């Protein structure tokens, strides 16, 4: 009734616990220190059996990569993700991220090598493109990118129109393929308030609406000076319509 | 507030980043744009501070690790998935006691360490080419 020392395994190193003699029953493991990993169900431990007897372990590490590497691509496909050991020679498949699709050409693998590396990586899934944007009637559109996935356009409305929209826009995934995160902003033109009318004075021409860098002509009647005020133009600030001097008078 | 453009697997913390969840690992602590993602860790791969122990192989899955007895073992404490190495209670399986063996009548259940072999009945010769002591043997 004792025990003795453990066998050595070659590639591997028992967890002796400072134990210079073991009782029966116990059981020590022996783990793969450097580039190897165990083999699933291969047996990492021997227990010490009646009259000093330790269980015949045959080498159970094996050379083997590491994880494989991180995609901003693509991810590993769903019989992969389970695995932790990676002999030489190992495939792995991928499959594309949200916002992203398969480039054809390439191929959605890359295996072990004897470098304990794995082969270089490809961008084998490329970033999807938004629809195009489109223009903004009386607006401009700042693409500063890019139609890519995860890039922000500028919205702008040529000067004399106003926005009522949101400022930029950026493309997030939406269900199964990419789409914009705010729709199209209207543009629409700023009208000067209203044409004051001159006591003395008909104003030529009244159109229905008036708008931006419009001017509005005064004439006096019969026997009235001071047609020579010249006119009034419509101005804009800050949304705000405005015109630019007083309006003339008749004298 | 709430953040509306999280990717697969994070929690809205502020309008403006993402949190990854337990389980999931990022390059940043504050997933600020929607372009980054969150990816799961590798807790059985090395280098992993947990190890699971003795004739137990780890199995990584999506926001989690388990640890398991290997075929020809059980446990003895029914609980089949543990979390680190304390909590191993993986024993061999008495495969000559239970009946569930494979070997003929020329021979006998011989219970080893995940497995068994056959040995020739105590005055049985096994027939020349084929080796003693194996799952194959076969005596006369
Ligand atoms: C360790 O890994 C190597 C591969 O890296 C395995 O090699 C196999 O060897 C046999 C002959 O011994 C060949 O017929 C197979 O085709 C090889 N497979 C591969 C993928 O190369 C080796 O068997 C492994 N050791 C084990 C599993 O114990
Ligand atoms: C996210 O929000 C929290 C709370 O509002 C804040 O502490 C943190 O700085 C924010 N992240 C930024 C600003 O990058
Ligand atoms: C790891 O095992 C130790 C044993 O001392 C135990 O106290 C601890 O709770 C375990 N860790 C986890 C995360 O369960
Ligand atoms: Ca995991
Ligand atoms: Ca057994």
């Amino acid at each position: 009734s004792d025990c003795g020392l453990p066998p050595d395994v070659p590639n591997a190193q028992p967890a002796l616990e400072g134990r210079t003699s073991f009782p029966e029953d116990t059981v020590i493991t022996y783990k793969c220190e450097e580039s190897f990993v165990k083999i699933p169900g291969e047996k990492d431990s021997v227990i010490c059996l009646k009259g000093s007897q330790w269980s015949d372990i045959e080498e159970f590490c094996n050379r083997s990569c590491e994880v494989p590497t991180r995609l901003n691509s693509a991810s590993l496909k769903q019989p992969y993700i389970t695995q932790n050991y990676f002999p030489v020679g190992t495939v792995v498949e991928y499959e594309c991220r949200p916002g992203y699709r398969r480039e054809p050409s390439l191929s959605p693998k890359l295996t072990c090598l004897q470098n304990l590396k794995w082969s270089t990586a490809v961008e084998f899934c490329k970033k999807k493109s938004c629809p195009n944007p489109g223009e903004i009637r009386n607006g401009q559109i700042d693409v500063p990118g890019g139609i890519l996935f995860g890039a922000t356009i500028s919205f702008s409305c040529n000067t004399g129109y106003k926005l009522f929209g949101s400022t930029s826009s950026f493309c997030l995934i939406s269900g199964s393929s990419v789409q914009w995160s705010d729709p199209l902003p209207e543009c629409r033109e700023i009208y000067c308030p209203a044409p004051p009318q001159i006591d003395n004075g008909i104003i030529q021409g009244e159109r229905d609406h008036y708008g931006y860098r419009q001017s509005v002509t005064y004439a006096c009647n019969k026997g009235f000076t001071m047609i020579g005020e010249h006119s009034i133009y419509c101005t804009v600030n800050n949304d705000e319509g405005e015109w630019s001097g007083p309006p003339p008078e008749c004298r | 507030g709430c953040a509306r453009w999280c990717p697969q697997n994070s929690s809205c913390v502020n309008a403006t980043a993402c949190r990854c969840n337990p389980g999931f690992s990022s390059f940043s602590e504050i997933i600020t744009t929607p372009t980054e993602t969150c990816d799961d860790i590798n807790e059985c791969a090395t280098p992993s501070k947990v190890s699971c122990g003795k004739f137990s192989d780890c199995w990584n899955t999506e926001g989690s690790y388990d640890c398991v007895c290997s075929p020809g073992y059980e446990p003895v404490s029914g609980a089949k998935t543990f979390k680190n190495e304390s909590e191993n209670t993986c024993q061999d399986v008495d495969e000559c006691s239970s009946g569930q063996h494979q070997c003929d009548s020329s021979t006998v259940c011989f219970n080893t360490v995940g497995s068994y072999s056959c040995r020739c009945r105590p005055g049985w010769k096994p027939r020349h080419g084929i080796p003693n002591n194996q799952k194959d043997t076969v005596c006369e």
